[PDB]
Formats: C-alpha cells, structure tokens, sequence
RNA sequence: AAUCCGGUUAAUAUUCCGGAACCAGAAGGUGGAACACGGCAACGUAAAUGAAGUUGGAGACGUCGGCGGGAGCCCUGGGAAGAGUUCUCUUUUCUUUUUAACAAACCACACCCUGAAAUCGGUUUAUCCGGAGCUAGGGUAUGGUGUUUGGAAGAGUUCAGCGCCUCAUGCUGAAUCCGGUGCGCUCUCGACGGCCUUGAAAAUCCAACGGAAGUUUCACAUCUGGUCGUACUCAUAACCGCAGCAGGUCUCCAAGGUGAGCCUCUAGUUGAUAGAACAAUGUAGAUAAGGGAAGUCGGCAAAAUGGGAAUCGAUUCCCACUGUCCCUAUCUACUAUCUA
C-alpha cells in the first residue's frame, strides 16, 4: 500500500535517516498494518525493518596519498632558549649577573639552535 | 547532590524526617553507594568494605524505604 | 599472560573440521611477528582436548587476528555461508550457524 | 507567526470556523435557498487581511 | 531572578513522563548561635544587633593585533564488538566505542609580610618593571578550570542468546577501555600591546559612614509561583510578486580528500508532461589541410600567454597568432518534425 508514515516513524525510532531505513519488500501487508510507534518498534525487534549501516570515506587511500609562518619558528625557539636559560640559574651554571647579559643577547637572535647557545656556556 | 564521608552523619540524615528513600548500589569495584534522597540534595556515601556495607543496611531505620541495585 | 580459546565443539559435532586440522592450520598460519611457528615461549598454543584450541601468550595477541585467521580457513573450506565466528566472552571465540 | 497575540488568535479561530461546510439538514428545510457556501475562503487564496 | 538528561505521541516538548536541580516571595518550629572572635598582614568564619539620615559600586558596555588556556569538530595509535576481503602477502579494511544542568572539596594575574637592590637585577612572542622597592622565600583572592565523586549507568549505544499460537514484548550475558597530536576549523576566556573615538537608561542587588533602642545576615523543614504565545512553512510550492511565478528577501549550526575548483560522508531529493526519429533552419559549442586580416569603416570575436619598439590610455610600425576571409566542410546537445 502506502508506507510514507511507516518510513517516517521507522526513521524516528531508529534515530537515523530515512535514506538509511530499510523496509522489507515482501512483508508489505504486516508493515502497513504496523501503524503506531509501538508496532514499529515491534518490527524493529523482529527484524522486518533494519537500519542500513553507514558508508565510508576510505581513509585508506587518503593515508596512501598522504604518504610555514616566519614568526612561529621564533615563537617556539625563544621559548626553548628562555626555558633552558632559566633552569641554568637554578642549576647554578650561570649567576644572575651574567644571565642578565646572556638573556639580553638571546633577544638579539645571536644563536639559531639550542646547541649554539650551549657553546657560549662552554666558552664562558 | 552531596558526597557524605562520615558514617554517623548519614545515619542522622536518615533519622531526619525529611529523608524519604535510600538506594543501595553495587559497583564493579565492590563499592556500595548509599544514596539517600532528601528534599534539596541527594546524599551519597561510598564505603569500601562489604561488611560495613551490611551492618549499615539494617542500621537504617525500618520506616525508611531501602531500594536494591537501582 | 593472556589466554585466547577458540571452541571447536560445534565444528567437531558437524564434522566440518577436526581439532587436529585446526591445530595444523594454526601452526601453519600463525603469523606471529610475520613468521610461521615463531611463537616461541612468549606465546604457546596447547589445544586441551579435541573440542577447543587454546593459546597462552605473554605478549600482545589480537582476538580479531584470531577471528581473521579462523575466517581464512572458512573461506578455503567454502563453509563461510554455513557458519560465522562470534565472541561468546572476552578471549573466547566460537563458530555458530546462521 | 509563532508569536501571535490573543486577539490575533481569536480572530483566526472564528475565521477558521467560518469556512466550514454547511450542514445538510438546514439545506433540507423548506423555503431555505441555502444550498452551498458563498463565504468559502482558502488560505492560499484571498488573505484575511 | 531561575532546567538539565533520558524516554514518550499519528501529530507537543528545555512545557508531558521518570530522575536530578535552580530562582523569588512568605511566615514560623527545632538545633546551634550571644551588641563575637582568631591571623602583625595581604584576611577568614554557621552565627558575628544596626532606627533614621549620608555615601559609593556592580548592573553599565567602542575598535584592532598577538599570545596562552578550555570546549566541540577534524587527524591518529593500542584494545574490544560487528561487517568486507582472502591459495598467496595483509596481527587487514570499514562501522561503533558517550557523560548534561546542578553540587562538594581540594587546587595559579593582583596584593601583602621578611627582605633591602647596582656588580643594576628580574623579565614579555611583541622591553616593561623597581628607591613609588629588585631578586628570592612565605601567604592572601576572583579558581571556566581539571584533581575525584555525586548526578551516573540504573541512562543511551553496539553486540550474542533466551523467553513463544499468542498484546511473549519481556528476560539474560558482556563491552561501551587506554592514549597521542595542532601555524588545523568554530565558539570562548585571561594576562597584554596598540587605534582613542575614553565609549546608553532603570529596576534590583550589594557595600560603607552613620549612632535611637537593653540569637540572624546560621542550618534544616513547610507553602506558593497567576497571564498570553507554543502545531506547521520560513520557500525553484505554505511570505511578497494576480499564480504551486527561473524573481525578491533577516539569520544560527557547516565533515573529509586531492589540491579556487572536482569527488564524495551524514542528511535530503531522483523534482520540472513524456515517447519515437536525428529533415531544412536556428541556438550553444569544438576541429580543420595551404595561406594568415587579403574580411570589415576596423584584428568585432577567437589563437598566440596577448607582446616588442616608437609617437601623442590612443595611434603607428615590425614580428607572432588564428576559419574574419579565400571557402567552406565535419562532429555533438537542444529546438524545430511526428506522436499521447
């Protein structure tokens, strides 16, 4: 017969889309008689109406095909130099008087890598 | 909902006339949760020992309605 | 450490595949670290009785891998449409009809 | 809209009752020219204004 | 001033149901409270009188930029369940893997105490602080925060099995776990740096000064919260255009890949009278041998990818390109043709 309302209710109780709602083709009479949501849930339990599973976006080939700001480099580099230079104070390698000068140079981008700052500590 | 840790106070809330029902919950870590429904707050008590779980159950006044695992 | 058991009572009753055949298939197709039969001492496969295949592994062992290995034999035997693999309990697998 | 006032709703209420079909028994009375409705409106057609 | 989650209907949901909270007003009873104390201090507490009068704050507010945090989405590993693949290799491929309002405790920009600095120290991503007190140590407070729990697994979800003429639609087992990652998208917050045009009103609430009169501003419990709107569309069909009109309309949420476009996931449509045959013509496109503006008032339009030099964007020149032309031919779709 006509099953617009049954499909709408089936999507409502399955919490899915009516495109994914699958309604059995050779039990039309019983499905048509099932008119209320209680009857629709009965059909769900008996398996007459099944929710089709989702499709896929195939990350498989997405991974297969898988396999710069000028400020951000200083953004992290300045952090590492300061965060290392701070622990050297607590470790006692450099006193506050020399650290003031060393931190002042570090602003001027005198070294480009953390090992470069380490050679200055070795020199001093 | 308040979490109550002192056993005696949970007894005295239970003895209070405002208390209406209590719920006993058995968790997977063998903790039992005494959930006492009051007017404003739901007072819960987690006691780790199974036997303190039991001597608490009948020390609750009989008039209060205890309920099994909710 | 972990124990993985695949019951074969239904297969034995239906005479689909014997426990000896299941053990031989497991030995010949155990892709442990990419090598067949390389289970060694970390993983030991000891089928107790002719109704199940049990493996005690001290390293990681995937139940999905065991199910996939079992399903591989089903495809060869052309009995996939007759039986499907299910997990009765954690670390436990079984074959049930449709 | 879904924010109508009471007076708007009441005016709508009787406008919905006005455009109803006429009972047959009043037609079946004698000397009663009433045999159809000449005040039948439709929402898609002429607005209530 | 104050509400969230799950479920329910053929049609209503922050409104109904079950559960868990909040706000406002109103009186009392019980217990504790006594014109109170402890901390040098940044303060704190269950209480800690305040008649009148006086006073302030919140409410009560522009714009840009960077930084860090959080939430959700996206990416991703291990594990678990289901589905796909298989002689071969693939511990594979795909789908799912959730925690609301509301509470409790704990838990760092501003301030203070000790301290008295230069040898100038601390210190922002973006050089500011300091003799108006530095570093350091110890506290103080706003504590979305998460650190656990309640809510709360009893919910929801994914599985497997059973119950049986049957409105039997209930019953039983599990799992719903452990992480990583960010110049990613959206929302939002805080210390800052700018642009200065320094940026509404009230109720209500709060606070202070104040000084008449010899157990609440505490906890629990109790009662009440009137009125109107609530369905549906928000449009290539529910509004406006005379109309089921190719038009016009305010606004929120917005996945992935390849790399602005194309393909998809979720979701939603398959809507617009249709069938047969490719006549002339027309429309929309493309290709064309040799020549290369010889066409036209003229490089209109395409191809060179449009460009080289001169004169005053225009003009000219040389080179370059091409169906404008010699000279038209061919191919496709639609219409026209026939039919209901």
């Amino acid at each position: 017969a006509n099953l617009r309302t049954q499909k709408r209710l089936a999507a409502s109780v399955l919490k899915c889309g009516k495109r994914k709602v699958w309604m059995d083709p050779n039990e039309i009479s019983e499905i048509s008689n099932a008119n209320s949501r209680q009857n629709v849930r009965k059909l769900i339990k008996d398996g007459l109406v099944i929710r089709k599973p989702n499709l896929m976006h195939s990350r498989f080939r997405i991974r297969k095909t898988h396999a710069m700001p000028s400020a951000v480099v200083w953004m992290r580099r300045q952090r590492v130099l300061r965060r290392l230079l701070r622990k050297y104070r607590e470790s006692g390698k450099i006193d506050k008087h020399l650290y003031h000068t060393l931190y002042l140079e570090a602003k001027g981008n005198t070294f480009k890598h953390k090992r470069a700052l380490i050679e200055h500590i070795q020199r001093a | 909902p308040r979490q109550i840790s002192d056993i005696k106070q949970f007894l005295e809330i239970a003895r209070r006339k405002d208390a209406t029902s209590a719920r006993i919950k058995k968790n997977t870590n063998k903790d039992v949760k005494f959930k006492l429904r009051c007017s404003k707050y739901l007072y819960t008590l987690v006691v780790a020992d199974a036997k303190k779980a039991e001597k608490l159950r009948q020390s609750l006044p009989p008039d209060l309605t205890v309920t099994e695992v909710g | 450490s972990n124990k993985y058991i695949i019951d074969a009572t239904a297969a034995v009753n239906d005479k689909i595949f014997d426990v000896a055949a299941f053990e031989k298939y497991l030995i010949d197709r155990i892709k442990v670290d990419g090598k067949t039969g390389n289970l060694g001492s970390s993983v030991v496969v000891s089928r107790e009785g002719s109704s199940k295949i049990a493996v005690i592994a001290h390293i990681d062992f995937s139940g999905r891998y065991l199910k996939y290995l079992t399903k591989k034999f089903l495809k060869k035997h052309s009995l996939r449409d007759w039986l499907r693999v299910v997990s009765t309990k954690k670390g436990v697998y079984e074959l049930r009809y449709y | 809209p879904s924010h109508k006032s009471f007076r708007t709703k009441q005016k709508l209420a009787k406008a919905a009752r006005q455009n109803r079909p006429i009972p047959q028994w009043i037609r079946l009375r004698t000397g009663n020219t009433v045999h159809y409705n000449m005040k039948r409106r439709h929402w898609r057609r002429t607005k209530l204004n």
